């Protein structure tokens, strides 16, 4: 294969995305399964190591040996409060190696341990292979993104993951900066611009305020919630349906893991339908004790079930504004990042807070960070 | 009655494809059932029977997961009351998958004990 262009990679907590600037535009690259985002999952089995969709697809069969959320551990000390809190919720083991965390798994019949940067290097290797399969050319150069709140150790460990993967990391840039770059915010004529990045996707909620002055990006404040996302919204729907099934049939389906999974999967799909439709229908034959469950939910009901969660996303926006020492009227641009920003109620609450101001949302929210990283990669090549 | 529509032919084709996918997974279950019966009723020394049963674990878990993914795909269908043939086919397929899952659960109860 001949030498290919430089790529942009968004290495996310649950999903990663790779883009390439060519023919005057960014192309977000679909993986081998045709997906434009790839799960940040690595699985270890009796016979092989699986990455991405193949790893996510067998999590139910091999939960203890399927690693994810490496980004929550990268560059952190074992005793970090975040590591200790997060460990309680993971099905895989995290161990202390001289103050540093390591994931511990069974692999090809032997006990093995990996540093978080090794796990992230396997995800980066998959993203590099995804780019090569699409381009038909070798890919070595990349721009990788990190959260604006990442410290020196977290930033360095991410770079180490790139090096291990065999990538030449051109630059490491912040996720809100990448999002601003995608929208060409640095290119708008005039004085300094205050930008708010509202990032609700992949299991985290991050609000960032940036000031752009003569093309220089400065982070003014960061706020958010480390564990908030689509799964929380889906859960409210599941509780609603479980209660509906109890009212209608006087049966509790909650202890039947398969029935709850069928219901949860249908709720996830109904939530996506509600992004563009005002109602969603669900038909599950023989859900529990042979009872068929035929129901529907309106967008209004979905909003009511999640009212406190949606409204609560504005508290971080207020906290970021306070910490950046800016009035809301001083924000020039608002950018939507992450899959949950497709929810019309979330967009409405944010547009109403900013007194009718239009939102930068035309770029798919799941891809905006990779999009900006791909533009940066093209500039550095 | 006797108001068959071209639109229903699209749903019936989706269900037929799902039926074919179920048959492929059911063939894997049939092999597991034959191997389990073969160990339980065969001539392996009682000291080696535990290991032989335990080796079926990965395959039974993979079969269960394949059936669960079929149920999730069937659960995406929306069929109106008038599509009686499609609703009967959907119901019959779900019950067939659920019966197969119960056979998978029996395999799990007989291995790694």
């Amino acid at each position: 294969m001949s030498k290919g262009p430089a790529v942009g990679i968004d290495l996310g907590t649950t999903y990663s995305c790779v883009g390439v600037f060519q023919h005057g535009k960014v192309e977000i690259i679909a993986n081998d399964q045709g997906n434009r985002t790839t799960p940040s999952y690595v699985a270890f089995t009796d016979t092989e190591r699986l990455i991405g969709d193949a790893a996510k697809n067998q999590v139910a069969m091999n939960p203890t040996n399927t690693v994810f959320d490496a980004k929550r551990l990268i560059g952190r000390r074992f005793d970090d409060a975040v590591v200790q809190s997060d460990m309680k919720h993971w099905p895989f083991m995290v161990v202390n190696d001289a103050g540093r965390p390591k994931v511990q798994v069974e692999y090809k019949g032997e006990t093995k341990s990996f540093y978080p940067e090794e796990v992230s290097s396997m995800v980066l290797t998959k993203m590099k292979e995804i780019a090569e399969a699409y381009l038909g050319k070798t890919v070595t150069n990349a721009v990788v993104t990190v959260p604006a709140y990442f410290n020196d150790s977290q930033r360095q460990a991410t770079k180490d993951a790139g090096t291990i993967a065999g990538l030449n990391v051109l630059r490491i840039i912040n996720e809100p900066t990448a999002a601003a770059i995608a929208y060409g915010l640095d290119k708008k004529v005039g004085a300094e611009r205050n930008v708010l990045i509202f990032d609700l996707g992949g299991g985290t909620f991050d609000v960032s305020i940036l000031t752009i002055e003569d093309g220089i990006f400065e982070v003014k404040s960061t706020a958010g919630d480390t564990h908030l996302g689509g799964e929380d919204f889906d859960n409210r729907m599941v509780n609603h349906f479980i209660a509906e099934f109890k009212r209608k049939h006087k049966k509790d389906i909650s202890e039947n893991k398969r029935a709850v999974r069928r219901l949860r999967t249908a709720c996830e799909r109904a939530k996506r339908t509600l992004w563009s439709s005002t109602q969603a229908s669900i038909e599950i034959d023989s859900l529990y004790e042979g009872i068929d469950f035929y129901t529907s939910i309106t967008r209004a009901r979905f909003e009511e079930l999640n009212a406190d969660l949606f409204r609560g996303t504005l508290d971080p926006v207020e906290k970021a504004l306070r910490d950046a020492k800016l009035d809301k009227s001083q924000i020039h641009d608002i950018v939507l990042v992450g899959g949950s920003t497709r929810i019309p109620k979330i967009q409405k609450l944010l547009q109403d807070f900013f007194n009718g101001k239009e939102l930068n949302k035309s770029i798919n929210p799941d891809e905006a960070v990779a999009y900006g990283a791909a533009v940066q990669a093209a500039i550095l090549s | 009655l006797g108001s068959n529509s071209p639109q229903e032919e699209v749903e019936l084709k989706k269900l037929k494809h799902l039926e074919k996918s179920v048959e492929k997974i059911a063939d894997q279950l049939e092999e597991l059932n034959k191997e389990l019966t073969g160990i339980q009723q065969g001539f392996l020394p009682k000291d080696l029977q535990a290991e032989a049963l335990c080796k079926l674990d990965r395959r039974v878990k993979a079969t269960i997961e394949q059936f669960m993914k079929i149920l999730e795909e069937i659960d995406t269908l929306i069929l109106p009351e008038n599509f009686k043939d499609s609703r009967l086919k959907r119901k019959g397929l779900v019950k067939k998958v659920q019966a197969f899952l119960a056979e998978c659960d029996t395999v799990e109860q007989n291995i790694c004990q």
